[PDB]
């Protein structure tokens, strides 16, 4: 019943808070919306350095509301030259029916929450994902992410269509890291990633021997 | 419009046929259970709306852009969920459209779909304890993790 207005959140570290809109899309019955944050290991945090308020709220049928994300003074202990990962969680509590022999389903939405320090603040539509490097290795590619940001890779194929629709196990690269993925060899690799807005652009790569970088 | 403010993919809202998001499981299936079978199957459909779930070549679930998990208290075995209420001797089992059985807290495998809908099938099973009919039930979490 209860829904969230985005599939990832970016927290701009130049500010102290932001809000996410939520909705009870069920027009018949009230639902409760519980909110909380988890760290990079999906372990629940409560006192900081990011908090979600209110932790619980009743949404009347069809009601629209918000959840606010705020930082605490301990946010300054996070690195200021790369993103830190959190997860934002929105779990509903459906109205209890006292109906005999029923299974009731309660949706939980869990999205990535990227804390993005002021020193790496981005402009609308800025692309850093074109800095990815692909290295051919046995059975696949070692992908390098030299950037300060998390990068979520959702496709890799020999054409734009294969990047968009081919079978590929999503992988997310931490800032300044590398990860090997299983893959066939592609003469001109195309790679798809998910951007801040939930869109899925495709990048075209050219290879020199085993190393591949985005077509200039 | 060439010029406009930021527009983002919303998270999916879950919709069921029943306003309470409940599936009626039926009377405790004692006679089936004693014969050594599971009780009758009950289908339920979770429609995932507002998130442009389908794309030209696939959809968020099949392509692993979302990952889904059934959350609950595990029953007698990994393949089973515990039930609350007065009944005894029973657990719940959930399966996807290819017969993959959900395990509490374990992500469901990504498969191609057969509808904006995810379709599951539940059934009541034995849990090893003495069967005692009565009412039962459970609240299960359906957790959608966004890539
Ligand atoms: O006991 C219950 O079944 C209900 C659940 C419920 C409530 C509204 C719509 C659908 C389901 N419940 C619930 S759900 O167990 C709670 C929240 C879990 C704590 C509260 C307390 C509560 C409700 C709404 C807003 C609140 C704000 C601050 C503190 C408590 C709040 C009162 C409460 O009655
Ligand atoms: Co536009």
């Amino acid at each position: 019943a209860v829904s969230l207005d985005r599939t990832r959140a970016v927290f701009d570290g130049s500010e102290k808070s932001m809000t996410l809109d939520i909705s009870n899309d069920n027009k018949q019955l009230p639902y409760l919306a519980q909110a909380w944050i988890e760290n990079e290991n999906q372990e629940k945090i409560i006192t900081g350095p990011v908090i979600a308020t209110p932790p619980v709220q009743r949404l009347e049928p069809g009601a629209k509301s918000m959840v606010r994300l705020s930082t605490t003074p301990d946010i300054s202990k996070l690195p200021q030259d790369r993103e830190s990962l959190f997860y934002f969680n929105l779990r509903e509590i459906p109205p209890r029916s006292e109906k005999a022999n029923v299974l009731q389903i309660a949706l939980q939405t869990k999205i990535k929450l990227f804390y993005r320090p002021a020193a790496i603040k981005t402009r609308p539509n800025e692309v850093w994902q074109d800095q990815l490097i692909l290295n051919k290795v046995s059975g696949g590619y070692r992908i390098e992410n030299p950037t300060p940001y998390y990068v979520t890779v959702i496709g890799l194929g020999g054409s734009e269509k294969q990047a968009e629709e081919g079978e590929f196990e999503t992988v997310m690269l931490s800032p300044r890291s590398e990860q090997t993925v299983k893959s066939a060899n592609y003469n001109t690799p195309y790679l798809s990633y998910i951007n801040d807005y939930g869109g899925r652009p495709v990048l075209s790569f050219i290879c020199n021997g085993s190393r591949c970088s985005v077509k200039k | 419009a060439a010029f406009h403010g930021e527009v983002v993919r919303p998270a999916c809202t879950l919709a069921m046929e029943d306003a309470w998001q409940i599936i009626d499981m039926g009377e405790t299936p004692v006679r089936d259970l004693q014969n050594g079978f599971s009780g009758p199957e009950r289908k339920f459909s979770l429609r995932l709306r507002n998130c442009e779930f389908n794309s030209q070549g696939g959809n968020l679930f099949s392509d692993s852009r979302i990952r889904v998990t059934f959350d609950g208290v595990r029953g007698e075995t990994p393949d089973k969920f515990n039930l609350s209420g007065q009944a005894k001797g029973i657990n719940l089992q959930i399966a996807d459209v290819r017969g993959n059985i959900a395990r509490a807290g374990k992500v469901m495998p990504a498969i191609p779909l057969t509808e904006e809908a995810l379709d599951y099938t539940l059934r009541i099973v034995r849990n090893g304890k003495k069967l005692e009919a009565g009412n039962y039930f459970a609240v299960l979490g359906f957790r959608v993790d966004y890539e």
